[PDB]
RNA sequence: CCAUGAUAAGGAUUAUAAAUUGAAAGUGUUAAUAUCAUAAUCAAAAUUUAUUAUUUAUAUUAAAUAUGUAUGUGUAGAUAAAAUAAGA
C-alpha cells in the first residue's frame, strides 16, 4: 500500500515549569555561561521550523570560528 | 491477470478521517515526464523493406 | 442535488469553484471593457483622421455597443466576495482576516501553521519581519519595491 | 469592526441624506455631466417585462411624460413613484426613497 | 576632506546611480575579469538558505568542469588555426564591400591583411581562453574561493531573499475588534537565491544545453531559471529605414492623440515601390535621373533587359532616393459618362470595396442598375478604392 | 563526450587535489589556547 | 484528519517527517530514474493526423517530355492533392 | 528625494488628486490583468487541491 | 478510539520478518560494514567547555 | 516630401468606419452640441474628463 | 496660453486645487490591490536584475 | 542505465550548424538518416509539444502502455516498496539503539547481501512470492516472501 | 554503485555523479527552438502579421493593440445601428428640462 | 418516496440499446444508478438551466426572462411591467445575437473567446457537451440558449465541467476552434474554395501584384481560413524584386509548416 | 600613421565577419554598401518548472505563463560601437547624430549604453523583431542629424 | 447543528568586583467562544439596525454612490492601560 511506507517502529532507548530539565537550568549564570547553543559561527545555525530552537545544517560536526578566517587572522576578519 | 497490479490504497475505514496519512505518494522531482518516442513493430518492418 | 450527494463537508465551498469562473470572464472581457470606456469617455479629438460628429456618432456607438453587451464582467475586484478554498471561511482583504498569499481566511491560515500544513517562519508578533523593505518604511514601501521590480525598470520601448 | 477606506463590506448601508442645494449635481451622481446615463435606463434585449427598475438609474423627464408605473426595491416589499414630477430631473433613484 | 556637496549636485548624483543599473554593456572586448562572447546568469531558488548555497556550490563544480573541457577544445582549434589557415574567399569580399575606404576610395585588402585581422582575433581569442582556463584551475579542496571572480570560474554572486510577511489574526473564537488585534500573529514566507555568473568568450551551443538540462538533476525542493547576455548582428540598412528630409509640411500635435497609434500611423517601415513602370519617351539615362539613381546602379537593378521599351515592369535600384510610397496621397478618381458593375471592372476593384469607398454612391443609387446609372450623373466623379490608388513622380515630393 | 577526460584519465591527473578527510579533519581540529604561559 | 486529505507536496510535517527527507541533509538527487530510456512507447495520438493525404494516391510518375506534351490535357486530370472541377464525359 | 526613507528614484505618484480609473488617460496606461497573479490564482486556488493536475476520475 | 503504537520492542517484531532481516542484517555484515573516577568526572565536566559544547549541571 | 510616408492616409479609416458616414449623410447630422448654451458661463460645473 | 508654477504661496493655497477624497489609483499599481494585500504572482528576489 | 545514450542530444545541434554551414540534410545515406531520425525522436520537441506534453491523460496512458507491455517497475504512481532495510549494530558501543531520520527508495544492489551468503543459483532453483497476510499482524511484515 | 553504504552509514553525496548527470540529461528531450540561429534577418513586412493561430499576439497594455482596436472599431461600427445608438443621452441632455438645470 | 425528479428518459438509441442490454455495463461500485443531466426532460432542464444562473443571468427574477406576471415577497405580490410599457421610458438599444459575438481575430485579445455571453462557451465537445457533441454557433447566440453549450456552475453535473474548464491548457480555445472549423477535405483537396474570404483572397493577390507587399501582410493578417497557394507565390513573387529574403522565408514558413503545406509549392 | 590606420582599422562587415568565423557570433550580416552591422546584444529570461508544475495538466499554463511573464527582451547596443564608418565611405553616426540619437532617446540611453528593452509580443521571438525595428527607426530618425 | 481544539486573562529568578559594549520577556489554569473528527429538516444577498478607543474655529465636495446634525464654563459614576528610546 501508499501508507505500507508509514509503518516502520523506532525502538525505545535503553536505560541504565514544563520542558525545562531543573538540573541543567538551575546551574549558575555565571558558571554556565549566558549560551544556549555552542559558540560556533552563526552561517552554521537555521531556525528550525515548528520548533522553538535553531538547529545546525551540517548535523553535529560543529566548526570552529578558526575554520572561516584565514590562518593567524585578527579577529577573525577576511 | 498480472501480479504487479497491487493495491495501494488500503481498506476504507476511520483511519483515512482520523489520522493525517497522505492518500497519494508526493510527486517525484528527478522523474523525467513521460513521452512517446518508440516504434510500433511495424514501422520497423516498413523500413526494412 | 439539495443534500443527497455533496461528497463535502461544507457546501459552501462550492463558491470558490464559481468565483473562477467570474476571473475567467473578467479575463476574458476586461480589455473589451476598457477600451470601450475609454474610447465613450474621451472628449479631445481621437485623430487628426476622425474629429467632431464622427468622434460623437463613434463615441455612442460604442457606448451603444457596450451596452448591449450582455454578460459582460464589469465588477470591481475588491466587490468580489473573497472565500478561503479550504473552510468556506469570508475575509475581508486588507484586513488580518484575509492572508493575500495564501489567498485563505485568517482561521484557515492559523489552522495551517499551528498544524504541518504550511511552510512559514516565525517572527516577532510586534515587529516588522526580515525584510529590509518592510524594515525601511513598511507596507506601503514593499509595495513600492514590487513595483519598481515588476515594472520601472525596463526601458520600455 | 474596522473595513478599509471606501471598500465598506455593506453596499446599502450609504444613506443618501437630503439632498443639498449648493451642490445638488456632485453628490450621488456622476462626476462630469458631459457622461452618458448608465445601462439601467436602456433595454438590452428582448425582455418578458422588469419587475421594477434598479434604483441606479437616472431620473428622466420621459418617466414623467410616458406615465408609466416605475417602482424600486426599499424596506418594504416595493415602492412606486406615484405622483411623478419634474424637480427630480438628472438624479439617481436611490436620492428619493430615505432608507 | 571634509567632504561637503551641493543639494541639486547631490539629488542628481543619487537619482542617476540609481536609474543607471540595468545599463551596462556584460559582453566587451576588455581582457582580464570582464569582458567576453556570451554571459550567461544562472538563478538558483531555495526554500532554505543552506540548500541553494549548496546547490550553488555543486552546479559551479559542474560547470568549472563543463567549461574547462570546453574552452580547452575551443583552445586547441585555435592554436590549430594560428598555427596556419586559408582566408575565406566570402571572408576577403565582406572586406571587400565598402564603397569608399577610410582613405577615399577603394579597400584593396588581400589575403595578408585579412589573415593578419585574423590572426588579431584569434590571438585575443586564445588570451582569453587561457585566461578562463587559469581562473578555473584555481579552486582546490584545501583553499576555494567560490564568490571570488578572480579565484573561481563560474564564480556565484549572492542576493536578497524574498521574505514577505503575512500578519493574520490566530484567535478562531469571534470576540471583541480588540481582542481580536490583540491576537495577531506574524509569520513570512521566504525564498532565498543564488546567482551563477559564466562568461565565456565564445558561444557554445554544447555548453548552453549542458547548463539547460541542470534543471533535471537539481537539489530537492530547488528551481533555477536562465538569463542570456549574446553579442548579434543586427543590419540597419538605408532602403526600409532611409535618411532623407522633414517632410514640408511637419506633423503637429493633433496626430499624436490618445488612440491616434491605430489611426493616423503606419507601422514602419513603410511599403516603398521597388517595382516600376516605364513610361512612355524616357530614355535610359532620363529613368535613372527621375528615380534619382545613378545609370549604373539602374543597369545592375536591370540587366536582363538590354533595353527599356515604351512600357515595361523593370526593378528599381535598392539605394534609390526618389523611390515612391504605395498608396500616394492623391485620390484616384472614375468619370462615367457605366454601372457599378462597370466601375468596378475598369478600376480593377471588387464591386463591395468600391461601394463602400464611395459611400455616397450607394445611397443614392437605388435597387436598379438603371436607377444607378440615372443617379450617376448627380454622383458625378466616382472615389476609386484605396488599394487601387497609384502614385506619382512627383506626387510625392515638394 | 558528456564526461570530461579530467575527471578519469590519469595523464590529466591533478596532484595538487587533496583526500576528502584531510581537509576536515584539520578545520574541525582546535588546538590548545596555552601557547603561552600568561593569557 | 478531517475529510478533506492533507497535501504531500507542500506539506512540512510530511515533508521533513521520519519517511521523508529533512531540510538539514544534503538535498543531493535521491535516485537517476529514467524510463523513457529502459522502455520507450510508440507515438499514438488519440486525434487522427491532420496532414494525412486523406485519400489514395497513384504515383503519377510520368516522363517529363510527355508531361509537357500533354499538360494541356493534364490540367483537366487530377494534380497533387488538387481536383478541378472538369467533368469526366470531356 | 535622497533625504527621506522611502527614496527609491522613480516616481511612484502621479501628484493628481483627482485621478481615477474612470478616465481614459488611466485606461489607456494601465495594465490589463491577463496572465497576471489574478490568472495564476483563478486556476490554482481551486477548492479540491488534486483537481488541477489531473481528473479524479481518469486518476482513479 | 487510541491506535495501536505498540512502543515495546518486543511486540513489534515476528519471526517471519526476523528471518529475513537476519540474512541483510547479521553480525558478520555488521562487523564487515562498520569500523581516576574524580578525574575522569573532572575531565568530561571540563571538557565541555569546548567550542561544540556546554557547561551542563 | 510632402507628408510623413509612414502616415494613414484618411481613406483608411474611412474604410474602418464607412457605415458611420453613409448614416451622417443619410441622416442629415450637421453638428452634435457636446455643451449646453451657457457651458462657459459656469467654469466649474462642466468639467470634461480630460480637463 | 499655459502659465509656469507659481512663485507665491498665496497662488497656490487660492486657486482652485481639489483634494484626494477617494482612494488613490495607480495605473501599475491597480494589480497588487492596495498596500497590505499585496500580490506577488512569482516569488522573485525583490531587486531582481532583468538580462 | 546505459550512459552513452546521451551522445545522440547533440544531434539537433550539429544539425543546426549543418544548417548555417549550408549542409544539406537531405543529402546523407539513408540508414544514418534512420539514425537521426531515431535520434530526433528521442531527443527533439518543439515549444508547441513542450506547452501540451505530460498531460495527465498522456501520463496514464503510458501507464496503461506499460500495464499492457508488464513493464511496471520503473512508474512512480504503480511501484509499490514492501521490503525495508534495518540499521547495522556496531560492536563497539553496542548499548545505544538507533533510529531512522529519512527514508529513500534506493535500489537493492546497494545492499544487496553477499554472493556467498546467498543461495547459489536462487532465481532458478527457487521460486519466490511476495504476497500480503490475510490475518491481522501486530507486530508488522504486511507482505512477506514466501 | 559500487558504495555499499549509501543510506545504511549516512553516505550521503554532495556532489552528483557524472552516471546521474547523464541519466538525467538524457531522460528528456531538447527543445529544438532553444538553440539561435539566423542568417536571413528579420521580417520587416513579416512574422507579425502572420496567420490568426500563430500571430504575434500583444500583451499587456492597451497601446499595444493597435490592430485589435481598428478591428474592434470596425465591427462596432458594422454592426450596431446610429438609430439605436442615438438613443443614448448625456447628463447635461437630461438635466437641459430640469427647473433649475445650472447654477 | 422523496425524488426530487417526477420524470427522466434516456440517451441512448433505441435501435441499440435492445442489443447493448445484453452485455453487463461494470457501475460505479458506490454509484451505480447514474441520473446526469443528459437524463432530465426538456422542460426539467430549461427549469435548471434558467434556475442555474441566478447572480448574473435571468435566473433573478427582476433580471428579465422571468415568465412570470407576479412576485410574491414580504407577505406582498407585485404584478410585473411588460416590455411595452418599460421602452416608452427605457429607449430600446437592442443590436440582437449580432452584438454578443467578437471577430475571431479578437480571440487572442480576449483570451481565447468570441462570445460576449454570461456563461463561458467553450469549444471543445466536452464540457458543454449534453447528450450530442459541444457545438457554438455564433449566429444563434441567445440568453434562453437551447443548445447548453455554456459553463455555468449551478447545474445538474456543474462540478466536472468546471474542473475541466480550470484545467485546461494552453491555446486550447484557439487550438479547439481552429481544429474544428478548419480540416483537410476527404477528398484530399485543400480548403481553400471557401467564399466568405475568396474576395479577400483576390484582393490580396491584386496588391501583391501592384507591389503593394505590406498592404497584402496586412490584409493576411485579417484572413480566418487557409489561403490557397496563388497567395503564397504572388506574395513570394512580389518579395523577389526587393531581394527581401527574410520576409519571403517567413511568408513561406507561416504556410508550409501551419497550414497544411499549402506553400509546399 | 596612415600605416597604422590602415593596419588596426577593421570595417564594420569584416569584424562582424570575423566574429561570427571564431566566437560563433549569429546574425545577419549585409555586405552591401547601404547596409551598416550594428554590433548587439540581447538578453532575456528562459525558465522550466521542475518542482511541482510538470508532468501534469497544469504544468502547460504554468509554463505558457512563465514564456509570457519572462517575453522581455533587451537589446543593447554602444555608442562608441555605432561611431564607424559605413560602406559609403563616412562615419556612421557623428557627434551631431549622437547628441540628437541621446535626445530621441530620453532615458533609453544611459552609461554611453543604448537600451531597448520589448515587452510588445507575448514571446520573444517577436519580441526581438519589435525591439530591431524600433532601432532601425531609430537610427534612421537619428542619421538625419 | 461538528464538540472539540486554539485563544483570552496571565504571573516565575540568577548574573561579586574588575573588563567588555557588553552577558539577558516567560507560562499553568480557570473562563468564554467557536467555522474541526463525531447525533436529517434548513443565515449570507432584498442588508435599517442600533456592533469601545473619531477630524473643535485664517482659507473647507474633481473622477467607482461616498454622510445635515450633539456649539453650550469641557463639568459625574464606573472601566481599561503602562514602569519597554526615552527622560516617577
Amino acid at each position: 500500500y501508499y501508507w505500507s511506507r508509514y509503518r516502520m517502529p523506532t525502538q525505545m532507548p535503553k536505560f541504565d515549569n514544563e520542558f525545562i530539565d531543573p538540573i541543567d537550568d538551575k546551574f549558575p549564570m555565571s558558571i554556565r555561561g549566558p549560551l544556549v547553543r555552542p559558540d560556533v559561527p552563526e552561517d552554521q545555525y537555521v531556525d528550525s521550523w515548528y520548533i522553538c530552537t535553531s538547529m545546525t545544517h551540517h548535523m553535529g560536526d560543529y566548526r570552529p570560528w578558526s575554520a572561516s578566517a584565514p590562518p593567524n587572522a585578527f579577529r577573525f576578519r577576511p | 491477470m498480472l501480479s504487479q497490479n497491487v493495491a495501494k490504497t488500503t481498506v476504507p475505514s476511520y483511519y483515512m478521517i482520523r489520522t493525517n496519512l497522505p492518500h497519494r505518494k508526493p510527486q517525484n522531482q528527478w522523474e523525467g515526464v513521460y513521452y512517446y518516442s518508440g516504434i510500433t513493430k511495424r514501422q520497423r518492418h516498413l523500413i526494412l523493406l | 442535488m439539495r443534500h443527497i450527494g455533496q461528497d463535502v463537508p461544507k457546501r459552501h465551498t462550492h463558491f470558490v469553484l464559481e468565483s473562477r469562473l467570474m476571473y475567467e470572464k473578467s479575463f476574458r472581457d476586461c480589455w473589451l471593457h476598457s477600451v470601450c470606456r475609454a474610447i465613450s469617455q474621451l472628449d479631445e479629438p481621437l485623430s487628426k483622421t476622425v474629429v467632431g460628429t464622427h468622434q460623437k456618432m463613434l463615441q455612442r456607438k460604442v457606448t451603444c455597443f457596450q451596452y448591449n453587451q450582455y454578460g459582460l464582467f464589469k465588477t470591481p475586484y475588491y466587490r468580489l466576495a473573497n472565500v478561503d478554498r479550504y473552510h468556506a471561511v469570508q475575509g475581508v482583504a486588507g484586513t488580518r482576516e484575509w492572508v493575500p498569499y495564501v489567498n485563505v481566511s485568517y482561521w484557515t491560515m492559523n489552522k495551517m501553521v499551528r498544524g504541518g500544513n504550511l511552510l512559514v517562519h516565525r517572527v516577532h508578533y510586534t515587529g516588522w519581519g526580515t525584510d529590509s523593505h518592510l524594515k525601511k518604511g513598511g507596507w506601503e514601501h514593499r509595495w513600492n519595491k514590487v513595483l519598481q521590480r515588476n515594472v520601472l525598470q525596463y526601458s520600455r520601448i | 469592526r474596522k473595513y478599509p477606506f471606501l471598500r465598506r463590506p455593506h453596499i446599502k448601508n450609504t444613506h443618501s441624506m437630503n439632498p443639498s442645494a449648493p451642490y445638488f449635481w456632485s453628490f450621488m451622481t456622476a462626476k462630469s455631466q458631459m457622461a452618458f446615463l448608465p445601462e439601467e435606463n436602456y433595454i438590452t434585449g428582448d425582455w418578458t417585462g422588469k419587475f421594477f427598475v434598479s434604483k441606479r438609474q437616472v431620473y428622466t423627464l420621459q418617466h414623467a411624460t410616458s406615465g408609466a408605473k416605475v417602482r424600486v426595491k426599499s424596506f418594504p416589499s416595493i415602492f412606486e413613484f406615484n405622483s411623478p414630477s419634474r424637480w427630480n430631473i438628472g438624479k439617481e433613484m436611490n436620492t428619493l426613497t430615505k432608507p | 576632506f571634509p567632504f561637503q556637496w551641493k543639494t541639486e549636485d547631490w539629488y542628481e548624483y543619487e537619482v542617476a546611480k540609481v536609474r543607471n543599473r540595468r545599463f551596462v554593456f556584460e559582453n566587451t572586448e576588455e581582457d582580464g575579469i570582464r569582458g567576453s562572447e556570451v554571459t550567461y546568469k544562472i538563478v538558483l531558488e531555495g526554500f532554505w538558505d543552506h540548500h541553494v548555497m549548496k546547490l550553488a556550490e555543486d552546479v559551479c563544480m559542474f560547470l568549472k568542469d563543463v567549461g574547462r573541457q570546453i574552452v580547452e577544445e575551443k583552445l586547441v582549434a585555435v592554436r590549430r588555426l594560428l598555427q596556419g589557415g586559408a582566408v575565406d574567399p566570402e571572408l576577403l569580399a565582406a572586406f571587400n564591400c565598402a564603397r569608399a575606404g577610410p582613405f577615399g576610395g577603394l579597400d584593396e585588402y588581400d589575403k595578408e591583411e585579412v589573415a593578419n585581422f585574423l590572426r588579431s582575433d584569434l590571438r585575443r581569442l586564445e588570451e582569453q581562453c587561457l585566461s578562463v582556463i587559469n581562473r578555473c584551475n584555481v579552486p582546490v579542496p584545501g583553499a576555494t574561493n567560490i564568490y571570488d571572480p578572480h579565484t573561481s570560474w563560474p564564480h556565484v554572486e549572492k542576493l536578497e531573499p524574498w521574505v514577505r510577511m503575512a500578519e493574520f489574526w490566530t484567535s478562531s473564537s469571534d470576540t471583541s475588534f480588540t481582542e481580536l488585534e490583540m491576537s495577531t500573529a506574524h509569520y513570512e514566507f521566504r525564498k532565498f537565491f543564488r546567482v551563477i555568473i559564466c562568461k565565456l568568450p565564445f558561444q557554445s551551443t554544447e555548453f548552453e544545453k549542458r547548463m539547460y538540462d541542470i534543471r533535471h538533476w537539481l537539489h530537492r525542493q530547488t528551481s533555477c531559471e536562465f538569463h542570456t547576455i549574446y553579442r548579434r548582428n543586427v543590419i540597419h540598412d538605408s532602403a526600409v529605414f532611409p535618411t532623407e528630409h522633414d517632410p514640408a509640411t511637419p506633423t503637429t500635435h493633433e496626430h499624436h492623440r490618445m488612440f491616434s497609434f491605430a489611426l493616423d500611423w503606419q507601422s514602419a517601415p513603410v511599403n516603398r515601390l521597388s517595382t516600376d513602370t516605364v513610361h512612355e519617351g524616357e530614355s535610359w539615362d532620363a529613368v535613372a535621373q527621375r528615380l534619382g539613381c545613378s545609370v549604373g546602379e539602374l543597369k545592375d537593378a536591370n540587366a536582363e533587359r538590354e533595353t527599356i521599351e515604351a512600357g515595361v515592369v523593370i526593378n528599381v535600384p535598392v539605394t534609390a532616393t526618389r523611390r515612391l510610397t504605395s498608396f500616394g496621397a492623391t485620390p484616384l478618381v472614375l468619370p462615367l459618362k457605366r454601372t457599378w458593375e462597370e466601375a468596378a471592372a475598369i478600376l480593377d476593384c471588387t464591386v463591395e470595396e468600391l461601394q463602400q469607398c464611395n459611400g455616397h454612391a450607394a445611397l443614392t443609387y437605388q435597387k436598379k442598375e438603371s436607377e444607378a446609372g440615372e443617379f450617376d450623373s448627380s454622383v458625378t466623379e466616382l472615389v476609386a478604392p484605396l488599394s487601387c490608388w497609384t502614385s506619382t513622380s512627383e506626387s510625392e515630393f515638394s | 563526450a558528456n564526461i570530461p577526460r579530467s575527471v578519469w584519465d590519469p595523464a590529466q591527473h591533478n596532484p595538487n587535489w587533496s583526500d576528502s578527510y584531510g581537509h576536515d579533519i584539520t578545520n574541525r581540529r582546535a588546538w590548545p589556547a596555552r601557547k603561552w604561559t600568561v593569557g | 484528519v478531517g475529510y478533506t486529505p492533507v497535501n504531500p507536496d507542500t506539506s512540512p510535517m510530511v515533508a521533513y517527517s521520519q519517511y521523508h527527507w529533512h531540510y538539514n541533509l544534503p538535498q543531493g538527487m535521491e535516485r537517476p530514474h529514467s524510463v523513457n530510456r529502459t522502455f520507450a512507447a510508440p507515438f499514438q495520438s488519440n486525434h487522427s493526423l491532420v496532414n494525412k493525404y486523406r485519400g489514395v494516391w497513384i504515383e503519377f510518375d510520368m516522363h517529363p517530355a510527355f508531361s509537357v506534351a500533354l499538360e494541356p490535357q493534364l490540367r483537366k486530370l487530377p494534380r497533387g492533392r488538387t481536383l478541378p472541377k472538369t467533368p469526366a464525359e470531356e | 528625494s535622497p533625504e527621506f526613507k522611502t527614496f527609491t528614484g522613480y516616481p511612484m505618484r502621479d501628484m493628481r488628486p483627482g485621478y481615477g480609473q474612470n478616465l481614459p488617460d488611466y485606461i489607456m496606461k494601465k495594465r490589463l490583468p491577463n496572465n497576471t497573479h489574478y490568472e495564476l490564482f483563478a486556476r490554482r486556488d481551486i477548492p479540491n487541491e488534486d483537481n488541477a493536475m489531473y481528473g479524479k476520475y481518469l486518476y482513479d | 478510539n487510541f491506535p495501536a503504537h505498540f512502543i515495546k520492542s518486543a511486540f513489534t517484531t515476528d519471526p517471519l520478518k526476523e528471518k529475513q532481516k537476519a540474512r541483510f542484517s547479521s553480525g558478520g555484515e555488521a562487523m564487515r560494514e562498520v569500523q581516576d573516577t574524580e578525574f575522569q568526572a573532572l575531565v568530561e565536566f571540563i571538557e565541555g567547555a569546548s567550542y561544540d559544547q556546554l557547561i551542563s549541571g | 516630401r510632402l507628408v510623413e510616408p509612414q502616415l494613414r492616409p484618411q481613406a483608411a479609416t474611412d474604410a474602418l468606419l464607412a457605415r458611420t458616414i453613409a448614416e451622417e449623410e443619410t441622416f442629415k447630422l450637421k453638428s452634435i452640441p457636446h455643451l449646453p448654451q451657457n457651458a462657459e458661463r459656469f467654469p466649474h460645473e462642466y468639467h470634461t474628463p480630460t480637463s | 496660453v499655459d502659465q509656469t508654477p507659481f512663485e507665491e504661496d498665496q497662488t497656490w493655497l487660492l486657486h482652485s486645487i481639489p483634494v484626494q477624497q477617494l482612494e488613490m489609483h495607480h495605473h501599475e499599481k491597480d494589480l497588487q490591490d492596495l498596500p497590505f494585500i499585496n500580490h506577488e504572482q512569482f516569488p522573485r528576489s525583490l531587486e531582481w536584475n532583468a538580462p | 542505465a546505459n550512459i552513452n545514450v546521451v551522445e545522440k542530444k547533440k544531434v539537433p545541434l550539429v544539425l543546426a550548424q549543418m544548417d548555417e554551414l549550408g549542409v544539406p540534410r537531405t543529402h546523407l545515406s539513408r540508414v544514418l538518416m534512420d539514425e537521426v531520425e531515431d535520434s530526433l525522436r528521442k531527443f527533439q520537441t518543439y515549444r508547441s509539444r513542450f506547452y501540451e506534453w505530460g498531460r495527465a491523460v498522456k501520463q496514464f496512458d503510458f501507464i496503461e502502455f506499460r500495464r499492457r507491455n508488464g513493464w511496471l517497475y520503473d512508474l512512480h504512481l504503480m511501484k509499490c516498496t514492501t521490503k525495508q532495510v534495518g540499521p547495522l549494530r556496531d560492536f563497539n558501543d553496542p548499548d545505544a539503539v538507533q533510529g531512522a531520520v529519512a527514508t529513500a527508495e534506493i535500489p537493492a544492489f546497494f545492499n544487496e547481501r553477499p554472493a556467498w551468503e546467498r543461495p547459489p543459483l536462487e532465481e532458478t532453483l527457487y521460486v519466490t512470492t511476495n504476497k500480503e497476510r490475510y490475518d491481522d499482524v501486530r507486530g508488522g511484515d504486511i507482505y512477506y516472501d514466501d | 554503485s559500487h558504495r555499499r553504504d549509501y543510506i545504511r552509514m549516512g553516505y550521503i553525496p554532495r556532489y552528483t555523479p557524472w552516471e546521474w548527470i547523464a541519466i538525467q540529461e538524457a531522460d528528456q528531450p531538447l527543445i529544438a527552438e532553444q538553440i539561435r540561429q539566423d542568417n536571413i534577418g528579420t521580417s520587416y513586412f513579416f512574422s507579425l502579421n502572420r496567420y490568426w493561430r500563430y500571430k504575434a499576439s500583444p500583451h499587456g497594455y492597451i497601446r499595444h493593440f493597435e490592430n485589435e482596436v481598428r478591428d474592434l472599431l470596425q465591427y462596432v461600427d458594422g454592426v450596431t445601428p446610429w438609430k439605436q445608438a442615438q438613443k443614448i443621452r448625456t447628463y447635461w441632455e437630461v438635466r437641459s428640462h430640469h427647473p433649475m438645470p445650472q447654477f | 418516496v422523496s425524488g426530487v425528479f417526477s420524470k427522466g428518459r434516456g440517451i441512448g438509441h433505441e435501435a441499440t440499446t435492445s442489443i447493448l442490454r445484453y452485455i453487463p455495463r461494470a457501475r460505479v461500485p458506490w454509484q451505480p444508478s447514474r441520473f446526469g443531466r443528459e437524463n432530465l426532460t426538456a422542460a426539467d432542464m430549461a427549469r435548471l438551466w434558467s434556475r442555474g444562473r441566478y447572480r448574473d443571468g435571468p435566473g433573478n427574477y427582476n433580471s428579465g426572462y422571468c415568465t412570470e406576471r407576479t412576485h410574491v415577497l414580504e407577505e406582498n405580490t407585485v404584478s410585473i411591467i411588460p416590455r411595452r410599457e418599460l421602452e416608452k421610458y427605457m429607449p430600446d438599444i437592442t443590436i440582437g445575437p449580432k452584438a454578443l459575438v467578437t471577430p475571431v481575430s479578437l480571440m487572442n485579445a480576449r483570451n481565447g473567446h468570441r462570445v460576449t455571453h454570461d456563461l463561458l462557451h467553450s469549444y471543445d465537445p466536452h464540457i458543454g457537451r449534453l447528450g450530442k457533441p459541444a457545438v457554438v454557433d455564433h449566429d444563434n447566440i441567445t440568453v434562453e440558449d437551447p443548445n447548453r453549450v455554456g459553463l455555468n456552475a449551478a447545474t445538474l453535473d456543474c462540478r466536472g465541467r468546471i474542473y475541466r474548464w480550470l484545467r485546461r491548457g494552453p491555446f486550447f480555445q484557439v487550438d479547439n476552434y481552429f481544429r474544428r472549423s478548419v480540416k483537410l477535405n476527404r477528398d484530399g483537396t485543400l480548403p481553400t474554395d471557401f467564399v466568405h474570404e475568396a474576395p479577400l483572397m483576390r484582393k490580396i493577390i491584386r496588391l501583391a501584384h501592384r507591389g503593394h507587399l505590406k498592404a497584402a501582410c496586412e490584409e493576411y493578417r485579417r484572413v480566418t481560413t487557409v489561403p490557397p497557394v496563388e497567395v503564397y507565390r504572388a506574395l513570394t513573387a512580389c518579395c523577389v524584386p526587393g531581394a527581401k529574403l527574410a520576409d519571403a522565408v517567413s511568408i513561406f514558413e507561416d504556410g508550409d509548416s501551419k497550414l497544411f503545406y499549402v506553400s509546399r509549392d | 600613421m596612415h600605416i597604422f590606420i590602415r593596419l588596426s582599422y577593421v570595417p564594420h562587415a569584416g569584424a562582424a565577419t570575423i566574429a561570427r568565423l571564431s566566437r560563433r557570433r549569429i546574425g545577419p550580416i549585409g555586405l552591401e554598401p547601404h547596409q551598416f552591422n550594428v554590433p548587439a546584444e540581447l538578453g532575456f529570461v528562459e525558465q522550466y518548472d521542475n518542482l511541482q508544475y510538470k508532468r501534469y495538466d497544469w504544468q502547460g499554463w504554468y509554463q505558457r505563463m512563465l514564456d509570457v511573464h519572462n517575453r522581455n527582451v533587451s537589446l543593447r547596443c554602444r555608442i562608441c560601437d555605432l561611431q564607424r564608418l559605413d560602406g559609403n565611405g563616412v562615419q556612421f553616426v557623428d557627434m551631431q547624430t549622437e547628441r540628437r540619437l541621446r535626445i530621441l532617446a530620453q532615458h533609453r540611453v544611459g552609461m554611453g549604453v543604448l537600451k531597448l528593452d520589448a515587452d510588445k509580443y507575448e514571446d520573444q521571438a517577436d519580441n526581438v523583431t519589435f525591439g530591431t525595428t524600433k532601432l532601425s527607426e531609430l537610427l534612421a530618425d537619428a542619421r538625419k542629424a
